[PDB]
RNA sequence: CCCCACUAUGCUUAGCCCUAAACCUCAACAGUUAAAUCAACAAAACUGCUCGCCAGAACACUACGAGCCACAGCUUAAAACUCAAA
């Protein structure tokens, strides 16, 4: 009675989410560069969001935040290209901090 | 076999196709008010579809209606009739800075 | 009220006035900006001529006529003769893309006239006469 | 077939305007037309000055005549309107309501064209 | 000639600012294509030459809009190096 | 070559003439994207089938013959001499 991969995939939160556009997700700040916050939210790629002007000092490494997802992976095919160009990061909007 | 395998079907999350603001509406050469919304106020020039946002079918219908109305005596050619300057702005163009 | 760049429409009831005169009553400065000359005629709203000046009538000759400072001088000359006749506010109708298109308007202002509107009437045929053949340079 | 006559009439008093409309609808009937409706769009300023029959016009009465006629009546009616001195401009078009508008599902997006050039290294 | 006058290509001057009115008019005529049209009409452009110009202008628009689309897409990556030293 | 003037001509009607880098220099129909992908460049490489066309350069959009409302024309189209290249 070993669970199959097809079963794991069907019942994963990422599969159950459906499309990612305009979906609220919880992220975690794992890397910070100046006012650039690198946030992991459970997907393949992280998103990079600028430090908010209000309560900027509350956003630190490990701080859990609320995001509105736009794309899991930013990719596009440009004129003459044989494959899609990927920037290797997700597109998301940082809304604020998640609190209990 | 296995219940958890994916099933073949059509995309359930597919968004409905977008429609032009004139989709499903009749474009008549006598409706000069509508046609005037797709000409330049200062020169009367017909706007291209990249400004009007119309589909190819309606860009043609609007264009043919404008040309018919102009030469039949319903619509001016060299300027937008001033009566229609306060109508809704549906075209994506700004002439003031 | 907010400013409208669109001119007042004749027959409608506007509140805009210039020295107690309506837009339909303001004299007109006709500027013809050619490639080799600039001609300026100021006329009344009833089409009465009031002043005429061109780069040629201001003593400029040949290629000097087709310059900005030459048109500016022609504008000042027409403004002077027009101001003597009682003109302060003018509607500018400029046809042509010559060098004296804008400079001719400056001369009208430096000459004491107030421009209340600018109209382009450069002739554009909608299909018309075949222009002369291109130049080999 | 079904046609629509867009009729711009000289700005006149009510009695002369009715005589012109009656004279124009009777001309259609004499040519075999079945007149369906007559609509008044109102007197208005023309979009531009129109010279017709040695006169200059700035205002006109806009009228529509919906009618059915044989195909050969159109050419004969156009000639009749050219001679009526009270008509500024008269045009006969195929009635727009006859043409049925096909349904539209929406805008089908166009993907960027692919494989226009070989993938060899240049 | 048969149309009403002082409606087409007419801009009103605000507070005696004639320079801004002329710039606005010039911007109107440019965006509507009249300036380039007037210039191209000074000498007759033969049809073969017109077709070549339109083709060149259309291919330039496609290239310029596609390069602009790629610049905007990659502009987010112009941020400071997150992994400096590695 | 640059500027000005003006004609044949560009337009209509009625007949001719039948030529273009008439070239998107990429024939029609049907099919494939796997194998060896493929001289180069150009607009990726091929299969079936059919018609048309091609066989060193130049002589030669020529000569002669023939046909044509064409009479300084068009279509078809060689040879001799010459070269070891084109
Ligand atoms: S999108 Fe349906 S008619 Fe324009
Ligand atoms: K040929
Ligand atoms: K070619
Ligand atoms: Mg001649
Ligand atoms: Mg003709
Ligand atoms: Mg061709
Ligand atoms: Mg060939
Ligand atoms: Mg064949
Ligand atoms: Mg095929
Ligand atoms: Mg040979
Ligand atoms: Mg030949
Ligand atoms: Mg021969
Ligand atoms: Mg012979």
């Amino acid at each position: 009675n070993v669970e199959s991969f097809a079963s794991m995939l069907r019942h994963s939160p990422l599969t159950q989410m459906g499309p990612a556009k305009d979906k609220l997700v919880i992220g975690r700040i794992f890397h910070i560069v100046e006012n650039d916050l690198y946030i992991d939210f459970g997907g393949k790629f992280h998103c990079v969001c600028r430090r908010p002007e209000v309560d900027g000092e509350k956003y630190q490494k490990g701080t859990r935040v609320r995001l509105r997802l736009l794309d899991l992976e930013l990719t596009s095919r440009f004129l003459g290209a044989t494959t899609d160009t990927t920037v290797l990061e997700a597109n998301a909007v940082l809304l604020g901090i998640q609190e209990s | 076999s296995n219940e958890d395998l994916p099933i073949s079907m059509e995309n359930p999350y597919k968004e409905p196709l977008k429609k032009c603001i004139l989709c499903g509406k009749h474009v008549d050469y006598k409706n000069v008010q509508l046609l005037s919304q797709f000409v330049s106020p200062f020169t009367g020039c017909i706007y291209g579809r990249h400004i009007t946002g119309l589909c190819g079918k309606k860009q043609k219908e609007i264009t043919k209606a404008i040309k018919r109305a102009q030469i039949m005596g319903f619509m001016p050619v060299t300027y937008k009739d001033p009566a229609y300057l306060k109508d809704p702005k549906v075209c994506n163009i700004r002439y003031r800075e | 009220t907010k400013f409208s760049i669109y001119p007042p429409i004749p027959g409608e009831e506007s509140s805009l006035r210039w020295a107690g005169k309506k837009f339909e009553e303001i004299p007109i400065a006709h500027i013809k900006a050619s490639h080799n000359n600039t001609q300026i005629q100021v006329v009344s709203a009833s089409n009465e001529p009031l002043a005429f000046a061109s780069c040629g009538t201001e003593g400029f000759r040949n290629a000097k006529k087709g310059t900005g400072i030459a048109a500016q001088t022609a504008g000042i000359a027409a403004a002077a003769r027009a101001k003597q006749k009682g003109v302060i506010h003018i509607r500018v109708v400029v046809k042509g893309l010559g060098p004296g298109r804008l400079s001719a308007m400056h001369g009208l202002i430096m000459g004491g006239l107030e421009v209340i509107s600018i109209t382009d009437n450069t002739p554009i045929p909608h299909x018309g006469c075949r222009p002369r053949k291109a130049r080999k340079l | 077939p079904r046609y629509e006559l867009a009729l711009i009439l000289k700005a006149m008093q009510r009695p002369e305007t009715a005589a012109t409309l009656k004279r124009t609808i009777e001309a259609l009937m004499d040519r075999g037309a079945i007149v369906r409706d007559l609509e008044n769009l109102g007197e208005r300023a023309l979009p531009y000055r129109i010279s017709a029959h040695s006169q200059q016009h700035n205002r006109g009465g806009y009228f529509l005549v919906d009618f059915y006629a044989p195909t050969a009546a159109v050419e004969s009616m156009v000639e009749h309107l050219s001679r009526d001195i009270d008509v500024i401009r008269g045009n006969i078009v195929k009635h727009p309501l006859t043409q049925e508008l096909k349904e539209c599902e929406g805008i089908v997006p166009v993907p960027l064209a692919e494989k226009l050039y070989s993938t060899k290294k240049r | 000639a048969k149309h009403l006058k002082f409606i087409a290509r007419t801009v009103m001057v605000q507070e005696g600012n004639v320079e801004s009115a002329y710039r606005t008019l010039n911007r109107i005529l440019t965006m509507d294509g009249l300036i380039e049209d007037i210039k191209h009409r000074r000498y007759y452009e033969k049809p073969c030459r017109r077709r070549q110009r339109e083709s060149y202008e259309r291919c330039r628009r496609i290239y310029n809009m596609e390069m602009a689309r790629k610049i905007n897409f990659l502009m987010r990556k112009n941020r400071a190096d997150p992994w400096q030293g590695c």
